[PDB]
């Protein structure tokens, strides 16, 4: 009946929702200290960067 | 019509579980933004506090620390052995 | 999270030390020590034993 529409229009509302989110990316100093501490090789190119 | 009916509250309560499960994903979201600006600022000061230290030199750093703290504690307690014996002689 | 982690597990290890070494500066007597050490360098590097 119209409470199967109801429910079928919620879950494509909730999924459209669900796919518009962003997650911020990580930012500049992430990068560097994390680059910077990942590899032992790692460590030593970021601190030559 | 009633088997459709049979049917109808199943997708009924995965609707509401799909609701609930997006908001718990915004909510995630935005703890992810919180996770993600604390993580800037806290890398940030990180990053000044190593550029300074590769660029600073300290003349008195140790290098046997361990030792050096065992060594500490251990004349320590040589010197509440050599309180106890001169108290113990005076008395 | 696992980044986070990262840094806070970085940060664990620098305040460590900051302890460790703050328990090295509390006793007078290394300081003292390291003192007339470095006097004795100033008179004499040589020493390294003294």
């Amino acid at each position: 009946g119209e409470s199967l529409d109801r429910c079928i229009d919620d879950i494509n509302r909730a999924v459209d929702s669900m796919s518009t989110l962003y997650f911020k990316p990580p930012g500049i100093f992430h990068n560097a200290i994390l680059q910077g501490a990942s590899n032992k090789a790692s460590i030593r190119k970021d601190i030559t960067r | 019509n009633t088997i459709q009916q049979l049917l109808l509250p199943k997708i009924r309560e995965l609707s509401d579980s799909i609701i609930t499960l997006d908001s718990n994903f915004t909510r995630l979201n935005f703890i992810h933004e919180s996770l993600a600006d604390l993580n800037e600022s806290l890398g940030s000061l990180l990053y000044g506090i190593m550029s300074n230290s590769w660029c600073v030199e300290f003349s008195q750093a140790p290098h046997d620390i361990q030792d050096d703290l065992i060594a500490i504690k251990q004349l320590k307690s040589l010197e509440d052995e050599k309180n106890n014996l001169v108290m113990e002689l005076s008395n | 999270c696992k980044s986070t982690n990262s840094i806070l597990d970085s940060w664990i290890n620098i305040h460590s030390q900051a302890g460790y070494i703050h328990k090295l500066m509390s006793d007078q007597t290394y300081l003292k020590l390291i003192n007339d050490r470095l006097h004795n360098e100033n008179v004499n590097t040589n020493d390294e034993d003294g």
